């Protein structure tokens, strides 16, 4: 499906947001908000600040 | 070898109320 990789190390400052390491890439990352994303990091889903993350193509 | 500073935070996403 979809995928993404964190540009830097970020801390999800949200109730429905998860954190992940830069090199730590995740899968199943869809784009709901033009500024925010959502994907599965190590099994669990969450939200990603597009600012510290980038999908893959 | 890449160097980049952290970007600003985006506005919280919109979410409708629960059913």
């Amino acid at each position: 499906g979809i995928t993404a990789i964190a540009l830097y190390d970020y801390q999800a400052a949200g109730d429905d947001e998860i954190s992940f390491d830069p090199d730590d890439i995740i899968t199943n990352i869809e784009m709901i908000d033009d500024g925010w994303w959502r994907g599965v990091c190590k099994g669990r889903y969450g939200l990603f600040p597009a600012n510290y993350v980038e999908l893959r193509q | 070898t890449a160097f980049q500073e952290p970007p600003p935070k985006p506005s919280r996403p919109k979410y409708r109320p629960p059913p």
